[PDB]
């Protein structure tokens, strides 16, 4: 089942990804401008789903053929792409999620607080974070030669010298600082804002009121959950692979097209749900 | 008794007035002002998008020499403009952050705004001090004011909310002559080309002459469906431009003493906020609720093109000394030079 | 192109950079609409934080600015200017709980009652304020306490049926006035019975415009 | 009550006692203005690009 | 009021001194300042230039580096620090306020001035005339010509006229086509419909004397013209 799927994968997710993302640049340029603080991460993160539906492509001629025919400076590049988008997809995840806690939960800070300069000093911040990240991943990267396949194989440039344990040291690093404090801080956030939801006497419940409030929530808890479901699978199997030896067998290498697929699957619904579904985009659509 | 007398007496003046006014109706205006060759379409396009406030704006006045550019907005702000380099000139700060009319001196020296503070604060550009510096604030109006157009650097004109229209000066500040007899609240005041008639529109749907030098009325102009929001002169100085809340533009005279026609339109049902003239009298523009505006050809009484361009309400339209170019102001902090 | 040009378009700059930066305190600030009944506590609520139109003071209640548009001085009709009030955060009436009694104290023709019930439903059902908080107060209610005691209540509402009694006349004003609005789905009623001296009604207004300004921050987001 | 509707009565009959009007030579002179000047309108005639100066 | 000068007296060449302005009176921060030296034995150039909260400032070619013009909005004064202090530099320092919008009138106050004395592809206008004899009442003509044109496609000529009565500070006078300055009687009207200069005076008094400059803004840095003495 292997052979015939990847050019349907290939075709399809890509192509959804590729048209979605074109359709929201191109309505949040012609339909829309940079006022809120929350346009500037929707325009944000419809770039990042962009990049990485093309890098999409990229990863697919590698993984068919099992070998890259392209050049080791391109193969720096896009590892630094995906690092970089990945790192930097998360950290505005996060900090639209901080930024409907403190617009919510807190009502004094947030006139002081979202103001479309400070939105777009701290999104700068957090793409300087995610840039540093990434030209330490292309100083540290490479490629290199497999001895058992008589391939190029490239991938991170760790030798012998850093041993596992640099591997592990910047690996379980890096999945703290981009599964367990973004998730417990997203959850802190959004939890703590449905329990301050309830709380304010507008918007508790009426006829309408609470069948909106219990929209919203279900939206918010899909948003989690469709992200839960979408990085949680490759991290967590890295990390297996990672720590001390599982290895590889026929089953690692199906699953990892189809668990790479929630990814770019991911990559492809997220401009599709959240534009299309933000109806103020809707509203001026018309 | 008395009151039964004057009752009498008033019913009396109003059957000899509805008489007279029976008697009095002769001619019209639409053949003869349809017997001309038709008017082509008018297409025209944004060319300054003037952009700089930040809240909602009601008022504008044009400029002397045709180039300068008053604005009045609820950003307690007062700002004149530039048309051609869309740049700015001067930044009023008003006491009153509730503006709702502004007007630009003929001489350029003063600029003057007015609302809901039931005052009229008159600003002095020209100074050796580098500002704009208030040289008399206006009071004696129990009513937000309407307009407060001028006729020289002394004579200032300013409808209000007391139903009534005033002239006053600047060396002592004082209002010389009141204009009592509008019963609604005046919305809008046109002046005459020169400079010794007013005309005014309130909320009793009626259009009233007034001689400034005798400071009595001399004219009527009523039977409307609604309170007449827009009010302009004529080029030649002898006819009006009545805008109400109904979408009716009707086209009056200062000399038919009496009544033209009713006009109305069928597509439209918002309201009317500024109409403003053309040099050459043959097309009339109109400031609309429904975020745009009309371009009316006030001969045949057809629309030359439907001139859109606005996201909100225009409140506020003026044309050009010249006729060069009209500038829409509507709710969006915006103005929009056409031509 | 020319020197004098060149720093035309700089100030000119300068003035959208000063613009943009006190235009800016908007934002934070809080405006509140007050109107309603004269004589019914309108002084009151204002001794609680020449013009001849709208009265302005200003006053801050733990970090929230806060702008009082008294606009009872403006004697004309009210149809050609509450269409400056369309983005106000929150609307405060004061009409008087001590109205059952007194018709007009100036005249016999109708009820304060009656036309603050007109008032009420002239500014509730308007197309201009169809997404606008109330903050609604029944305010000299201390001296409500003795005139319930002799005059019954039936001289205003007839529909009384029971013993005059504080707490069923002070709920037949609350469906009184509660049943007015169109929509309960976008807006909320504050109400909130306060008296001349009472006191911490200012945290009272503080948490409506809480609510109001939070139901904004979910407006602003575009999800809500 | 009394001195508004005096003011009324006089008003009217101020109004009452104007001289010989009649409209269609209020249409005439208007007329006269829209012939006589209707050549300088940028509004309605295209300018060239030696006017119209906002560039 | 008026922009007053502090410091001055005789300075060690190429060192230091004190040199500042003073001023109040005046609403200072929306005001383009300069700076304008005059030799003993020849006329006006300017020599500094800051615009309003010190946004563009600008010197001229011969003094690039060299002086240290700065503004302070809240005292409402004006600075002016030294560096290399040749014996080129004994002049004396006007300040100058200019205010810069759509008709507005740049140049139109000029201080009292401070004595320098220092111890042991420009446009270039000039006038012909010099030490013209002068009678009251009669009609007296001035002359400028400019290297280079002044119009432009709006239809703006850039030429500023001045004049500095003996023991005195300069003034202003016709700036545009049809625009006088303040306080100037209505008899000058300045011409000229190209690059060459001419004022119409219709009539002259006994206080039209002194010497007469032209000057340029279209360009910086902004040099006068040569001094025309109208003596009697
Ligand atoms: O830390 C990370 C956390 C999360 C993610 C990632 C992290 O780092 C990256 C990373 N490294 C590696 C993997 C990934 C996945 C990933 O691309 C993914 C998410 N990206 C985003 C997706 C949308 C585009 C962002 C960057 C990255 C998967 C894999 O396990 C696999 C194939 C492969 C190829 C090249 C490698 O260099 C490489 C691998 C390893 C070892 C060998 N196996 C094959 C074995 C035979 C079965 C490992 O190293």
């Amino acid at each position: 089942a292997i052979p015939v799927i990847i050019t349907a994968v290939y075709s399809v997710v890509f192509v959804v990804g590729l048209v979605g993302n074109s359709l929201v640049m191109f309505v949040i340029i012609r339909y829309t401008k940079m006022k809120t603080a929350t346009n500037i991460y929707i325009f944000n993160l419809a770039l990042a789903d962009a990049l990485v539906t093309t890098t999409m492509p990229f990863q697919s001629t590698v993984y068919l053929m099992n070998s890259w025919p392209f050049g080791d400076v391109l193969c720096k590049i896009v590892i630094s792409i995906d690092y970089y988008n990945m790192f930097t997809s998360i950290f505005t995840l996060t900090m639209m999620s901080v930024d409907r806690y403190i617009a919510v939960c807190h009502p004094v800070k947030a006139l002081d607080f979202r103001t479309p300069l400070k939105a777009k000093i701290i999104n700068i911040c957090i793409w300087l974070l995610s840039s540093s990240v990434g030209i330490s991943a292309i100083v540290l990267g490479g490629t290199k030669v497999r001895e058992d396949v008589d391939v190029i194989e490239c991938s991170l440039q760790f030798p012998d010298d850093d041993y596992s344990w640099w591997d592990l040291f910047m690996k379980i690093c890096v999945f703290i600082f981009a599964f367990v404090i973004p998730v417990l801080i997203i959850i802190v956030c959004y939890t703590l804002m449905i329990l301050r939801l309830k709380s304010v006497r507008l918007l508790s419940g009426s006829r309408e009121k609470d069948r909106n409030l219990r929209r919203i929530t279900r939206l918010v808890l899909v948003v989690v959950a469709v992200f839960v479901v979408c990085w949680t699978p490759i991290h967590i199997f890295i990390l297996v692979e990672a720590l001390g030896s599982t290895s590889h067998s026929t089953a690692a290498l199906s699953s990892y097209y189809f668990c790479i697929a929630l990814g770019y699957t991911n990559s492809s619904l997220n401009p599709i749900l959240y534009a299309f579904l933000d109806e103020n985009f809707k509203r001026c659509f018309r | 008794s008395e009151l039964d007398q004057l009752r009498q007496e008033a019913e009396q003046l109003k059957n000899q007035i509805r008489d007279a006014r029976k008697a009095c109706a002769d001619a019209t205006l639409s053949q003869i002002t349809n017997n001309i060759d038709p008017v082509g379409r008018i297409q025209m396009r944004t060319r300054r998008t003037l952009r700089g406030h930040l809240a909602k704006i009601y008022a504008m006045h044009w400029g002397t020499d045709s180039r300068l550019l008053v604005s009045a907005s609820q950003d307690g702000k007062l700002i004149i403009w530039d048309s051609y380099t869309t740049n700015k000139v001067h930044a009023i700060p008003l006491r009153s952050s509730w503006v709702m009319t502004c007007a630009y001196a003929p001489s350029g020296n003063y600029v003057a705004c007015g609302g809901l503070d039931n005052i009229c604060s008159i600003y002095n550009l020209k100074t050796r001090e580098g500002n704009v510096r208030v040289s008399r604030e206006l009071a004696g109006h129990t009513g937000y004011l309407s307009c407060c157009r001028f006729l020289d650097d002394n004579q200032i004109v300013t409808s209000s909310g007391d139903t009534t229209c005033a002239l006053w000066d600047i060396e002592t500040g004082q209002q010389t002559t009141t204009f009592t007899g509008h019963t609604g609240d005046v919305m809008s005041l046109s002046l005459a080309p020169d400079t010794r008639l007013f005309v005014s529109g309130a909320c009793d749907a009626s259009a009233k002459l007034w001689d400034v030098r005798e400071g009595m009325c001399r004219q009527t102009f009523t039977g409307h469906e609604s309170d007449i929001n827009a009010i302009c002169f004529f080029p030649n100085g002898n006819a009006f431009a009545t805008g109400s809340d109904d979408a009716t533009c009707r086209l009056f005279d200062l000399r038919a003493d009496q009544e033209l026609m009713t006009y109305s339109h069928d597509n439209i049902i918002c309201g009317i906020t500024s109409v403003s003239f053309s040099k050459s009298g043959r097309l009339l523009l109109a400031g609309y609720d429904d975020f745009n505006c009309n371009v009316w050809d006030a001969l045949k009484a057809d629309r030359a093109g439907v001139l859109a361009g606005h996201d909100n309400r225009v409140s506020c339209l003026g044309v050009t000394d010249d006729g060069m170019a009209v500038a829409t102001g509507s709710w969006d902090s915006f103005l929009k030079i056409w031509n | 192109l020319s020197a004098e040009d060149k720093a035309a378009v700089e100030r000119s700059k300068m003035i959208d950079r000063n613009l943009r930066e006190d235009g800016e305190k908007a934002a934070r600030e809080v405006k509140l609409l007050l109107l309603g009944a004269g004589e019914s506590g309108k002084s009151t609520i204002v001794k609680q934080m020449k013009t001849t139109g709208i009265v302005e003071t200003h006053f801050t209640f733990k970090d929230l600015h806060f702008k009082m548009f008294d606009v009872g001085g403006q004697r004309s009709e009210r149809k050609k200017w509450i269409h400056c009030f369309e983005g106000v955060t929150a609307i405060i009436f004061c009409v008087a709980l001590s109205d059952y009694d007194l018709v007009l104290a100036e005249d016999e023709e109708m009820n304060r009652m009656h036309e603050s019930m007109k008032l009420f439903d002239s500014i509730c059902n308007n197309k201009w304020f169809t997404d606008t908080s109330i903050i609604l107060f029944l305010n000299k209610k201390d001296l409500f306490e003795e005139k319930i005691k002799k005059s019954p209540l039936t001289i205003c509402y007839p529909e009384y049926a029971g013993s005059n009694t504080y707490e069923e006349a002070a709920a037949y004003i609350q469906c009184q006035f509660e049943d007015l609005n169109k929509r309960k789905d976008t807006k909320e009623i504050y109400t909130h019975f306060t008296c001349a001296t009472d006191t911490k009604n200012v945290q009272f207004v503080f948490d409506a415009v809480t609510d109001v300004i939070i139901k904004n921050n979910l407006k602003d987001c575009g999800l809500f | 009550s009394i001195a508004q509707a005096r003011k009324l009565v006089e008003q009217l009959k101020m109004e009452a006692n104007i001289d010989r009007i009649k409209v269609s030579k209020a249409a005439a002179d208007l007329m006269a203005y829209c012939e006589a000047h209707a050549k300088e309108d940028p509004l309605l005639t295209p300018v060239p690009a030696s006017e119209n100066p906002f560039r | 009021v008026q922009l007053v000068e502090s410091g001055g007296g005789l300075v060690q060449p190429g060192g230091s001194r004190k040199l500042s302005c003073s001023a109040s009176g005046f609403a200072f921060s929306s005001f383009g300042m300069h700076w304008v030296r005059q030799a003993p034995e020849k006329g006006l150039e300017w020599v500094a230039y800051i615009s309003s909260g010190s946004g563009t400032i600008y010197y001229a070619d011969t003094v690039k580096g060299r002086f240290t013009i700065s503004r302070d909005d809240p005292k409402n004064t004006l600075f002016l620090q030294m560096t290399s202090l040749r014996s080129e530099d004994t002049a004396m320092y006007y300040c100058v306020r200019s205010i810069y919008y759509y008709g507005s009138s740049p140049f139109d106050f000029w201080g009292q001035g401070t004595t320098l004395t220092v111890s042991s592809s420009d446009i270039v206008m000039t006038q012909a005339t010099s030490s013209v004899p002068v009678t009251p009442g009669e009609s007296v003509s001035i002359s400028c010509r400019s290297s280079k044109s002044l119009l432009h496609s709006n239809g703006n000529t850039y030429l500023y006229w001045f004049l500095q009565r003996p023991g005195q500070s300069p003034q202003l006078l016709i700036y545009r086509m049809s625009n006088l300055a303040s306080g100037v009687p209505d008899r000058f009207s300045g011409s000229g419909s190209g690059t060459a200069f001419t004022l119409t005076i219709s009539r002259l008094e006994a206080e039209d004397v002194g010497v007469y400059y032209c000057m340029q803004h279209l360009e910086y840095p902004l040099t006068f013209g040569a001094g025309t003495k109208l003596e009697l």
